[PDB]
This record gives structure tokens, C-alpha cells and sequence, in this order.
């Protein structure tokens, strides 16, 4: 197999700057190489074939270049509209796709908003615990969510969400839920959520008592 | 004037064009705006007694053997070098196309895979190296091939 | 114009098998190659195979030959993918392309989901997060619910600044689980109602959960 490698899954751009997105084939594949963009929900269209022929309908500001094993689209003038995935792909007999990099808008440290919620009384009564930690507005989307019950670390009860960039925030936010059996949560007191981001001095912790 | 670079360069567009229309052309009978473009489709219109020949000698060999992504730069070069051994003149260099053309075809329909920007950089590198680019220079380039 | 239209979303179990369609207008069907691509939830494109309509040639990934098999219907212009043995990792949004001569994918379908599970379809249980607390945040816990999507509103669509509706997990059960929050002002507790609003069309079940502040 053809081994398309984008090294870099998430690159930061700014409006107005160029970004350059690198694909390293593992074998010589000449030109013919094609680049593709994807936005969520939307099939991927494609912007340059041949290495570095733009496609009908594609904007300028979109170059390829490149031969052989090193191939790089480049976007001068980033607006808006390109914040999405992009796929590099070799089209030999063979086909095989890049693991595609996601363009994210270049943004200050922010420090997450953290809030825990403790379980409903109306869940607890169906027989399950859920306890909610919500991580809100960082920009820095690298993000640690530790639980800990009574002051013990715990692990593999614990799933995560993250949300994609804002908009106008170019923030993101993670929601870290704990799911405990009814009768594991009543035998536990402290309920605590830690978190470690870049923006936080030191790791915060957002606890509650359960029944305070 | 016309370089033997500058005619390498708008054989690209020469050869895009003249397989877009060759291509047109086949699949009605099945059932431009740049200067390259127009040589391209004037040279892929004519129909005389010996492109047509040429067209039918180009399928033979090519549907008894059958051209592969990975030996089509020695078949290319085999009938390339084939059509320029007796000389040069504007309608074996349309021929040179005609083969590029059903190539690419062959190897898109046949082999599952495309090779048009392959078979393109073939014709490209034969004519610089076979003394064809230069030729086409010397008679003030491709536009030369518009009124023959 | 050239366009390729999918065939609709598929919901089975594991070890049945699926055939998703590709209808192609403004072309020629029998000229021009049908490209199969497999993109997996959260995950990038794998290309399956190649079929060629007018000769009815096949080329393979040699990941999928004996599990994916490539057809095509010329009098329908429509082309097939036939997937058997489905299991969990089966489900992903396959893409059919049509290549131009050079060999980029240069036009695209829609997309067909296809889902291996055998959970059944149910409808989400709505639990409130609570604020307590400059800031305040609550939300909606939007629980064990099968399959996607679900659509969550807050105040019959008044409330849109600082809404995070999160992208489900899937849980242990099959089943899929979401929080969506919303960040207000503490001021704003006591002069506002908040209503989140969850729709499972799937299921048909509508509810509304006023979320008070405790």
C-alpha cells in the first residue's frame, strides 16, 4: 500500500495569512496527486489534481506543488470559508487517501470555564448516575478531565465531547461525563472534576457533596 | 519567437484540449477560448484517410496488448519512436496524439486507472528529446497547425 | 449537469448485508469510472474500489475484495456496492466518485450512512442539569437514545448565545448520549425561564425539560 502522510491533523491559520498543508508519499507517485476539501456533513470536493492544477470553480488562493513524494497545498489569503478538512490523495491503481488535516483559526490562551453537575434526582431514580463536568470556552483544544470519587482517581467510567471551534469565539468546549451505577454513587460522598489546560496556572478542581 | 520550451509548454494545453474533444467526438458517434485549445480541437476534428488509419492500427495493438500503468512509458515510447523514423511532418505528429489519446483512454478504461497527466508528460518529454518540440518551433510553433 | 445520487440512509444488524446505489445523470454512465470511498465516523476517506460500467471491470482495495462487490447497471445508469458480514466497523458514510481521465475524483455523491447495530430504536430520556454557581451554566442531559440524530433547542429557538450542543458518544449499550449547555449570566436565573427543547424524529418523541435553578 501507498502510504499518504499528512504529518499534521490540526494546523492554526489566521484570516488573511497563507498556510501550507504537507503530504509525504511513501512511494514515488509523479503528479499524480490530488487534493481535496471537506467541510462536516458535506462530501469532499476536490480543489487541485495533477499537483498543482486547480480544478473548475476553485478559488486562487488555493495552489498545489509538488512531484515525486513531497506534496504541499498551499492557501494564500485564508478566509472563512476554508476552515475545513483537507485530504491529500495519489489516484495510481491503487488509490489511497491522507489522514487529511483540519484548519483551525489562530486564537490567545483561554483558560476553561469549569462546572460539575451532579446527578438528577429524576435519573437517580431510574436506576443510573450521571455525573457532568463541562469544560467552556478554551481555545487550546489539548484539554485533561480527571474524576475523582472520595479523592481516588478513577478510570474507564468516564466518556468525553469536545465541540468543534466558535465562530466568533474560535474557542472550544468538552463535556466529560461520569456514568455510575445508583447504588456506587449513594456509596461515595465527594465528587470532584480536575482539569489541566495551558491557560490554568495550577489544575482546578470543581467539586460537590452528594445530598449538599 | 517560439522556444522549444515555449512549444512544450502549450503542448500541455494542446494535448488537454485535443483529448477533450477527441473524446466529445467518440461518444456522439457512439451513440475553447486559449489558442492551444483551438489547435487542439482542429487537430482533433480531422479526419482524413490516414488518421483514421492510424486511429484503427493505435485500437488493434492496443486491444491485443493491452497497455498497463507500469509498462505504458516503454509502449509509448515503442510507437512514438515508430512514427518519427521515416521523418516529420504535422500529420505524424497528429498521430503522436492520436496515440497519446487512446493511451490514456485504454489505460483509464481498461486498466481502472488514470494516466492522462502521465501520458501527457510523455508526449511532452518525447518531443523535447526526439527533436519534435523544435520542429514545431522552427514553423513559428503550434499555431502553425491551425491552417495547414 | 454530472451529478451522482446515493441511494438512503441504512439501518441493520450485524451479519446482514446492504446494497448502496449511485444514479448518475449528465454523463455517460458507460464511459466514465464509479469510484467507492469509506469515510468512518470521525475518521478520513479509505477507498474501496473501482468499477468501470461499460465493460463491467473491477479493481479492488485488497482490504475489502471478498467483502465489498462492486456492480453496475448500464439500462440505470445506477452503480452498486454490496457489502456482506456487516459488523460495528462496517458503519461509516460511504461516498460514490466519478474520476476524470487524469484520475482526481472530481465529482462526488452525497453520502449513504450505513449503521450496523442491534440495539433497537428508543427514544432519549431527558434530565436537567442544573446552574448553582460571574457566569452560570446548565443544560440538558440528553441520555440513551438510538439511532442519530437529535436535535436540541433552548426557549423554542430564543436562546442561541452561548449554546454547546455537544456531539453524542456512544455508549456501552449501543445507545447514543449527549449534554447540551448553555452559559447566562447569574442575574439571568432568576429573570429567565429555561426550556430546552429535544427532538428524536427517529423515535417521534418530543420533550420539553424546564431547567430551574436549585
Amino acid at each position: 500500500d501507498i502510504v499518504m502522510t499528512q504529518s499534521h491533523k490540526f494546523m492554526s491559520t489566521s484570516v488573511g495569512d497563507r498556510v501550507s498543508i504537507t503530504c509525504k508519499a511513501s512511494q514515488d507517485v509523479g503528479t499524480a496527486v490530488a487534493w481535496y476539501q471537506q467541510k462536516p456533513g458535506q462530501s469532499p470536493k476536490l480543489l487541485i489534481y495533477w499537483a498543482s492544477t486547480r480544478h473548475t470553480g476553485v478559488p486562487d488562493r488555493f495552489t498545489g506543488s509538488g512531484s515525486g513524494t513531497d506534496f504541499t497545498l498551499t492557501i494564500s489569503n485564508v478566509q472563512s470559508e476554508d476552515l475545513a478538512d483537507y485530504f491529500c490523495q495519489q489516484y495510481s491503481s491503487y488509490r489511497t487517501f491522507g489522514g487529511g488535516t483540519k484548519l483551525e483559526i489562530k486564537r490567545t490562551v483561554a483558560a476553561p470555564s469549569v462546572f460539575i453537575f451532579p446527578p438528577s434526582d429524576e435519573q437517580l431514580k431510574s436506576g443510573t448516575a450521571s455525573v457532568v463536568c463541562l469544560l467552556n470556552n478554551f481555545y487550546p483544544r489539548e484539554a485533561k478531565v480527571q474524576w475523582k470519587v472520595d479523592n481516588a482517581l478513577q478510570s474507564g467510567n468516564s466518556q468525553e465531547s469536545v465541540t468543534e471551534q466558535d465562530s466568533k469565539d474560535s474557542t472550544y468546549s468538552l463535556s466529560s461525563t461520569l456514568t455510575l451505577s445508583k447504588a456506587d454513587y449513594e456509596k461515595h460522598k465527594v465528587y470532584a472534576c480536575e482539569v489541566t489546560h495551558q491557560g490554568l496556572s495550577s489544575p482546578v478542581t470543581k467539586s460537590f457533596n452528594r445530598g449538599e | 519567437s517560439m522556444s522549444e520550451e515555449q512549444v512544450a509548454q502549450d503542448t500541455e494545453e494542446v494535448f488537454r484540449s485535443y483529448v477533450f474533444y477527441r473524446h466529445q467526438q467518440e461518444q456522439e458517434a457512439e451513440g475553447p477560448s486559449s489558442t492551444m485549445g483551438q489547435v487542439g480541437r482542429q487537430l482533433a476534428i480531422i479526419g482524413d484517410d490516414i488518421n483514421r488509419r492510424y486511429d484503427s492500427e493505435f485500437q488493434t495493438m492496443l486491444q491485443h496488448l493491452q497497455p498497463t500503468a507500469e509498462n505504458a512509458y516503454e509502449y509509448f515510447t515503442k510507437i512514438a519512436t515508430s512514427l518519427f523514423e521515416s521523418g516529420i511532418n504535422w500529420g505524424r505528429v497528429v498521430a503522436l496524439l492520436g496515440f497519446g489519446y487512446r493511451l490514456a483512454l485504454h489505460v483509464y478504461q481498461h486498466g481502472l486507472t488514470g494516466f492522462l497527466g502521465q501520458v501527457t508528460r510523455f508526449v511532452v518529454d518525447f518531443m523535447l528529446h526526439h527533436s519534435i518540440a523544435r520542429w514545431i518551433a522552427q514553423r513559428g510553433g503550434w499555431v502553425a497547425a491551425l491552417n495547414l | 449537469e454530472v451529478k451522482l445520487v446515493e441511494s438512503g440512509a441504512e439501518l441493520v444488524r450485524p451479519g446482514t448485508s446492504v446494497k448502496v446505489s449511485c444514479k448518475a445523470s449528465g454523463y455517460a454512465f458507460t464511459n466514465y469510472l464509479i469510484e467507492w470511498v469509506k469515510q468512518r465516523p470521525g475518521q478520513g476517506l479509505e477507498w474501496i474500489g473501482v468499477i468501470n460500467p461499460g465493460s463491467g471491470g473491477t479493481n479492488y482495495n485488497e482490504k475489502f475484495k471478498g467483502k465489498a462487490t462492486l456492480t453496475a447497471d448500464k439500462s440505470s445508469s445506477t452503480a452498486y456496492m454490496q457489502l456482506t458480514s456487516l459488523t460495528s466497523d462496517d458503519s461509516a458514510v460511504y461516498f460514490c466518485a466519478s474520476p476524470s481521465l487524469y484520475g482526481s475524483f472530481d465529482y462526488w455523491g452525497q453520502g449513504t450512512t450505513v449503521t450496523v447495530s442491534s440495539a433497537s430504536t428508543k427514544g432519549p430520556s431527558v434530565f436537567p442539569l442544573a446552574p448553582s454557581s460571574g457566569t452560570a451554566a446548565l443544560g440538558c442531559l440528553v441520555k440513551d437514545y438510538f439511532p442519530e440524530p437529535v436535535t436540541v433547542s433552548w426557549n423554542s429557538g430564543a436562546l442561541t448565545s452561548g449554546v454547546h450542543t455537544f456531539p453524542a458518544v456512544l455508549q456501552s449499550s449501543g445507545l447514543y448520549s449527549l449534554s447540551s449547555v448553555v452559559t447566562v449570566p447569574s442575574s439571568s436565573l432568576g429573570t429567565q425561564t429555561y426550556i430546552c427543547n429535544v427532538n428524536h424524529k427517529p423515535s417521534n418523541t418530543k420533550v420539553d425539560k424546564r431547567v430551574e435553578p436549585k
